């Protein structure tokens, strides 16, 4: 009973668990109204797999999700929407008004009364589970909610349940584009919880998925979601280790023994490779080693970095479909051979493979085209470093005179919490460049006693 | 009457285990529902070294298969040979060891060997005359090295007198599937250097090459990789259940290939490898079967022998045969090859004939090497361990559970030990 | 400094009195001779060790070697090497009934006592009469038995388990949670003695009536604090002091060994082959590097094949000053063994040491750059410049 | 008028008495060594 419990948290979270929610109700031949037929037709089998669905006596399949939010808006969308009756009618929306952009109003002053409820319910979801391995936050950096709720929800958890793994799935600002002017302020102040009560933080930019979908799939206007229908193929490829059966399956504590040499380190990125139009699904072979190397060309990243300006710490390739593993060992072979791809010198081994014999799924109405083979590639790497530095001087230009200052202070928070945050930020962007820097030349500075 | 006590642990070690029960049972002529359906009179003359007997003329093989993962064990029940399996001996828990040796060893594996050791001793204390154990396990791993290696030690504490096979796969150079395999290799060789009289080495690498360049294999998969290990199994105790003209318990190839307590780590080989399209040009022969025994591109540990030498080696033949031929096979064998055996240990090359073949050949043999190349495996994983060790790279994991530096760095010593102890024999001189 | 060798020649027991009685030992100084029985003609070929005992002979007084005079030769000597800051040892060797036990320890119930009991009496004499205002000192005692490759605590026997065995990177093998005690007075050591000799396996055979089961290991923690005002050397020396009392070779056919007991004698022949395996190539080793010229290429010896040789291994080499005691039986029919004996304590006097004293490390650099100082300032001083 | 700080970095008593007497070492001998006495 490998079970996960989701959480969104905020208008991006809710529309990334809608996305995913869908993908998950087809893969497993659920229907919107949470019968499933395909038992009734068999007779009985396994497919109300345990992992996010769960059982009644009746027949019914309730997700193992929570949603949060601020506004009655973005969810009562949702309870009257074509999935009104999957979800349980318990959705935890505060009827008042929203953080505003402002992680004071969202962790101190709006939302209390609203985190009793949610951990009420999150400790009955916890109690109906059975082997429990973790926790799948969905939030957004620079919102009001997805940050302060969200900073407020893991410290409590944190102190609640300690031991139970918590990957983080996140927005974080775009380095040009942007929708508010204090997106700074927030995610540098949410960033001082990311970093301690996490285990795992993956980050997206919607930059690098606009041009994502304007490259590969040949979408010239894109709408938010295509890249949460991205999102959710990402999140199904985690999680499919611990639902079908495959040659290699990769837990989620493998995840992070394997990805996380440091507590402090725990921020990789996230790549899809055979992300591809249904015209250009023919022309193409789509083999094991096209998709590896399209794992790592800069060009498909999903956060705008430059993995060439920095070293590759570790790196977990998760496949599915027709997969054998003398091709991963080739490709994976043709990769270390490469000049442009460089590894820390203290991680001889640096890869991680899981193979999985399900393969992805189509979404009706959607931008993928069908295939047989695919991989999900997540690199812990120091170009992440270049996305946060961006990020720090913007706040800078802010803070030296005090602008949208008054708003905050107003709420709950005093100046110097401004001012610990960056110091925070500092520090991890310094462990950074001590981490990827090469070992002292003959680290024992030199030897050669007698004989 | 000498009977055997199997342990399976982890998925490399399963799978192994699964291949291997269907390659026996298919020699014994034993039915997956678990009735005999054999021709030969033979077959049921020793069955009782792998399988006890059941009320309705059945036979259950004496097997325990043990994880932290249910997965794997439901891939058992689902499959060809699931039933044969009693459901009593499928000994698992949760939350598996998530490729930690300290989870495996330490944490999770504490609470379920205890119920591991209850059904070894049911299974032991029910035999006529135990002869030994053997484990399948996977070095590189979680729960199969830390498990398998309690269990070791647990075992030699509690029968002493008997013998300890294991069949390990260890790390390869190029194929890597885990970051962290160096410091779970290291940990279970310093654990497998002491508590056990006989390791089989067999690499990802050797068997993938196997299986391209001999086989001419276009998509290996595990099972082939699994059909050579069983049959190589198979070929190391065939002498205990059929009858020859010159017999080969394990104590004879424990005392004729281990000179010295420590060394007992061999490259084991298996003949004919034919392809399935070339067997209709090779006519087979016992010298055939000896050119291939040698050859460096056969053996399955990855290890190149002509960069050392033979400290021991064993052969063991199976079909009809003549003495005279094999012996000096062999003989020949030793003055050709004159720089690759030890000078002080005159006829280092132990002979085993058996009179029944596998079910399709009318001839077979298997090689159990002992040199000094296989220092050229402990020193790799060495190099890897320090390259992770020096700036502490994962070591968090591993001492939340319960571990300090003190055994990791106890752990490189006693494999360094054991590496120049190899070392000191390699080079040629020395001499009377 | 070279390994210590004494040979001790013992009288006839029950056994031998019964069965022919004649001697084959003849000593004189230093000079050991043996004599084939078998072999009248042959030449008596003769050994020559450091120290040689001679306790035939009860009332006489031809070189005879009462139990204080082995002491005031080896034991006091290597107290005075304790007191110095050296790591000593004290380990017995030989075949079974011949008199490790006796030496080592000894009948407590007499004026005929071991090495184990003179020396901590002369240890707790010596820092009762030294102790000062300034001076003082501190005393901690350890008694572990190898059994069955297990190692067993004898002064606390509620434990009834086997310990685990460590290498600490620095200080090298070492026994964990190993049962040390702190004591204050003779007295003390006297019970903790008595009680670990109470604690120890022994069992009745032929060759001999209490034959020793396992091989035992006595350990002295000796600490000297010389505090004072100006800088000086606070809890300066740390000595280990290592009296080893080995269980002897053995044969079945004499032995008359059955079930349990012939499995403990197959145990103690392993760790016995093991170790002369050992003192051999130590010895080679160092006579070569020594005589043959000063390659130091690379040299193997395996300490590791025995639990007996892996504790024992900064004794037998490196860090500590060390001294074999062999026993020897007189009778003719016992010949083979004992040439054998007097064969490996030849080779143990060419095995070498390497002892220094202990200190901190951040301490022993400050000392030596204080010297430096103070020898440079002199030479400066002399010539006129300082 | 917040103005900068500089940390308090200040000597550790075994490696500062090290430093100083290997200095001293140094000086000494470079002053034996320059009349020809070293
Ligand atoms: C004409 C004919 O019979 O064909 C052969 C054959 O072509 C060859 C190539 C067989 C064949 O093996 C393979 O193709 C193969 C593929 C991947 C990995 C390993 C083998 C064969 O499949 C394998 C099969 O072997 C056996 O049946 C042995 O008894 C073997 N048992 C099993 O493989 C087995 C399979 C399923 C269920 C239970 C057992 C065995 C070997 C040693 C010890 C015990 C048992 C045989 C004779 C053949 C085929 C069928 C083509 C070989 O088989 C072995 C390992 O004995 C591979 O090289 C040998 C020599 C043969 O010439
Ligand atoms: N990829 C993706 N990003 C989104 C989506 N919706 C919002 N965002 C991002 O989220 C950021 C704003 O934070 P929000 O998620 O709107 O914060 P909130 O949930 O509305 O909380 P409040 O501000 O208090 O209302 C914007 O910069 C968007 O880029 C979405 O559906 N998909
Ligand atoms: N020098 C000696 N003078 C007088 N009696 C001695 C002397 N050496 C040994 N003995 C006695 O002779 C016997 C043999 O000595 P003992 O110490 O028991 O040998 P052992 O090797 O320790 N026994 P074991 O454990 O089987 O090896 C004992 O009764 C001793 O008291
Ligand atoms: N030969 C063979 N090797 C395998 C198989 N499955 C996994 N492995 C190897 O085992 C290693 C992973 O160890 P694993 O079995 O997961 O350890 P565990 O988690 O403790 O069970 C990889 O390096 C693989 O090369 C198999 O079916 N056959
Ligand atoms: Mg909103
Ligand atoms: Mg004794």
């Amino acid at each position: 009973m490998r079970e996960c419990i989701s959480i969104h948290v905020g208008q991006a979270g809710v529309q990334i668990g809608n996305a995913c929610w869908e993908l998950y109700c087809l893969e497993h031949g659920i229907q919107p109204d949470g019968q499933m037929p395909s038992d009734k037709t068999i007779g009985g089998g396994d497919d109300s797999f345990n992992t996010f669905f769960s059982e009644t006596g009746a027949g019914k399949h309730v997700p193992r999700a929570v949603f949060v939010d601020l506004e009655p808006t973005v969810i009562d969308e949702v309870r009257t929407g074509t999935y009104r009756q999957l979800f349980h009618p318990e959705q935890l929306i505060t009827g008042k008004e929203d953080a505003a952009n402002n992680y004071a109003r969202g962790h101190y002053t709006i939302g209390k009364e609203i985190i009793d409820l949610v951990l009420d319910r999150i400790r009955k979801l916890a109690d109906q589970c059975t082997g429990l391995q973790g926790f799948l936050v969905f939030h957004s950096f620079g919102g009001g909610t997805g940050s302060g709720f969200t900073s407020l929800l893991m410290e409590r958890l944190s102190v609640d349940y300690g031991k139970k793994s918590k990957l983080e799935f996140s927005i974080y600002p775009a380095p040009q584009v942007s929708t508010a002017v204090v997106e700074p302020y927030n995610s540098i102040l949410t960033t001082h919880t990311t970093l301690e009560h996490s285990d795992c933080a993956f980050m997206v930019d919607n930059e690098a998925i606009y041009d994502i979908c304007r490259r590969n799939l040949d979408i010239e206007r894109p709408t938010y979601t295509n890249l949460n229908r991205l999102i959710s193929q990402i999140v199904s490829s985690i999680t499919a280790s611990l639902r079908f059966d495959g040659a290699l399956n990769v837990d989620l504590t493998e995840f992070q023994t394997n990805l996380v040499p440091y507590p402090r380190i725990h921020f990789p990125l996230a790549t899809y490779a055979p992300v591809i139009s249904a015209e250009k699904a023919y022309h193409e072979q789509l083999s094991v080693a096209e998709i590896t190397n399209a794992c790592f060309e800069p060009a498909n990243q999903m956060v705008k970095c430059d993995p060439r300006h920095g070293k590759y710490m570790a790196c977990c390739l998760l496949y599915r479909g027709d997969v054998v593993p003398k091709d991963v060992n080739a490709a994976i072979a043709t990769i270390k051979t490469k000049r442009s791809i460089q590894f820390v010198d203290w991680c001889p081994t640096g890869f991680k493979v899981g193979i999985n014999y399900q393969p992805p799924t189509v979404v009706p109405g959607g931008d993928l085209a069908k295939v047989q083979r695919a991989v999900c590639m997540l690199s812990n790497t120091t170009a992440i470093a270049e996305a946060w530095a961006r990020l720090d001087h913007k706040f800078d230009l802010m803070y030296a005179k005090r602008a949208f200052v008054h708003w905050y202070v107003g709420e709950g928070m005093e100046e110097g919490e401004f001012s610990e945050a960056r110091e925070d930020m500092a520090a991890l962007e310094k462990d950074y460049e001590e981490v990827g820097v090469d070992s002292v030349e003959g680290e024992g500075e030199e030897e050669g006693e007698e004989y | 009457m000498r009977e055997i006590v199997h342990i399976q642990a982890g998925q490399c070690g399963n799978q192994i285990g699964a291949k291997f029960w269907e390659v026996i049972s298919d020699e014994h002529g034993i039915d997956p529902t678990g009735s005999y359906h054999g021709d030969s009179d033979l077959q049921l003359e020793r069955i009782n070294v792998y399988y006890n007997e059941a009320t309705g003329n059945k036979y259950v093989p004496r097997a325990i298969l043990v994880d932290l993962e249910p997965g794997t064990m439901d891939s058992v029940r689902s499959g060809p040979f699931g039933q044969i399996f009693r459901p009593d001996n499928f000994v698992f828990g949760q939350s598996g060891a998530g490729n930690n040796w300290a989870k495996g060893h330490y944490t999770e594996g504490a609470e379920l060997v205890d119920s591991v050791l209850d059904v070894v001793r049911k299974e032991s204390e029910s035999c006529d005359c135990l002869q030994g154990f053997q484990l399948t396990h996977s070095l590189g791993g979680g729960t199969g090295s830390g498990m398998g290696t309690l269990l070791i030690s647990k075992i030699r504490e509690e029968y002493p007198d008997r013998i300890m096979n294991t069949f390990s796969v260890m790390p390869s150079p190029k194929v890597s599937d885990t970051v962290v395999e160096p410091y779970n290799a290291t940990l279970s060789v310093h654990q497998l250097v002491e508590n056990t009289d006989e390791t089989y080495c067999i690499d990802n690498e050797a068997l993938y090459d196997i299986c391209f360049r001999t086989l001419k294999l276009t998509t290996p998969t595990y099972g082939d990789l699994n059909h050579l290990v069983s049959a190589t199994m198979s070929g190391v105790t065939t002498c205990l259940r059929f009858p020859g003209q010159l017999n080969a318990d394990l104590r004879k190839l424990a005392v004729n290939m281990v000179p010295f307590p420590r060394l007992h780590f061999f490259m084991p080989g298996f003949a004919p490898l034919t392809s399935r399209g070339s067997q209709q040009y090779r006519a087979l022969t016992v010298p055939e079967l000896t050119q291939q025994m040698f050859d460096s591109k056969n053996m399955m540990a990855a290890c190149d022998p002509r960069h050392g030498r033979y400290l021991t080696v064993a052969a063991i033949f199976r079909g009809r045969m003549s003495m005279k031929e094999v012996d000096e096979q062999m003989l020949n064998v030793q003055n050709k090859n004159s720089s690759y055996f030890v000078e002080w240990i005159p006829n280092n090359v132990k002979t085993a004939v058996c009179d029944i073949p596998p079910r399709g050949l009318k001839m077979s043999a298997t090689f159990i090497g002992n040199s000094t190349a296989i220092q050229e495996l402990f020193k790799r994983i060495s190099e890897q361990f320090t390259a992770m060790f020096r700036r502490k790279a994962f070591l968090h994991w591993y001492t939340g559970e319960g571990m300090d530096e003190m055994e990791f760095t106890e752990a490189e010593s006693n494999m360094n030990d054991l590496v120049s102890e190899y070392q000191q024999y390699q080079d040629a001189t020395a001499d009377e | 400094a070279s390994v210590k060798v004494a040979v001790r020649v013992r009288p006839f027991n029950s056994r031998e009195m019964s069965r022919d009685s004649k001697c084959i030992i003849q000593m004189s100084g230093s000079t050991t001779t043996i004599v084939n029985p078998k072999q009248p003609k042959e030449t008596p070929k003769s050994f020559s060790f450091d120290y040689s005992y001679w306790s035939h002979t009860s009332p006489e007084d031809i070189n005879y070697a009462s139990q204080k005079q082995v002491y005031r030769d080896i034991g006091e000597e290597m107290l005075q090497h304790a007191f110095e800051g050296y790591n000593v040892c004290i380990f017995a060797y030989g075949q079974t009934g011949a008199g490790k036990s006796y030496t080592m320890m000894g009948k407590q119930e007499k004026d005929q006592q071991g090495i184990i009991p003179q020396l901590c009496e002369d240890l707790f004499s010596r820092i009762n009469d030294t102790t000062n205002d300034n001076m003082s000192y501190s005393v901690e005692v350890s008694y572990m038995e190898i059994y069955c490759e297990r190692v067993r605590d004898l002064l606390n026997p509620k434990n009834k388990g086997n310990l685990r065995v460590r290498e600490h990177p620095l200080l090298g093998p070492y026994v964990e949670d190993l049962s040390k005690l702190a004591v204050t007075s003779y007295n003390d050591i006297q019970d903790l003695m008595d009680s670990g000799n109470k604690a120890r396996t022994v069992a009745a055979t032929n060759m001999n009536e209490t034959s020793s089961r396992s091989h035992a290991v006595f350990n002295i923690i000796f600490t000297q604090k010389r505090h004072d005002a100006e800088t000086n050397i606070t809890t300066e020396k740390v000595s280990k002091i290592s009296l080893v009392d080995l269980a002897g070779s053995e044969r079945a056919d004499s032995t008359g060994a059955k079930g349990t007991r012939l499995k403990e004698g197959a145990n103690i022949n392993k760790s016995l082959t093991t170790l002369g395996k050992v003192i051999s190539a130590l010895a080679e080793m160092d006579s070569g590097p020594n005589k043959n010229k000063k390659k130091k290429k690379t040299d193997f010896i395996p300490y590791r094949d025995s639990v007996l040789t892996w504790l024992l291994r900064e004794n037998l080499g490196g860090n500590s000053r060390t001294a074999m005691v062999a026993a020897l039986s007189p009778a003719d029919i016992n010949y083979d063994e004992t040439l054998s004996t007097l064969r490996y304590a030849d080779r143990a006097k060419q095995i070498r040491c390497n002892a220094v004293i202990n200190e901190d490390p951040n301490n022993k650099l400050i000392r030596e750059l204080k010297d430096e100082v103070t020898r440079l300032r002199d030479l400066l001083y002399a010539q006129g410049l300082g």
